[PDB]
């Protein structure tokens, strides 16, 4: 999910923006 | 320097990059 | 929810959006 | 500067990205 990808690990702008809307 | 985005810092990272679009949460 | 980006949170906001490009600081 | 624009006030993605490089 967004927590595994961006909190536990490091995510990119492209990855984070795919969680928008 | 923390490259992790957790909690209120994730929410903000999303208020920032998501713009007009909005985001869930 | 803080929409301000100050200190280590600004630095990170910049490590995030600046990507390949880099940033000063 | 980036501190007045993004810390003291609220800045957008477009504004912040203009501080890159």
């Amino acid at each position: 999910g967004i927590v595994e990808q961006c909190c536990t690990s490091i995510c990119s702008l492209y990855q984070l923006e795919n969680y928008c809307n | 320097v923390n490259q992790h985005l957790c909690g209120s810092h994730l929410v903000e990272a999303l208020y920032l990059v998501c713009g007009e679009r909005g985001f869930f949460p």
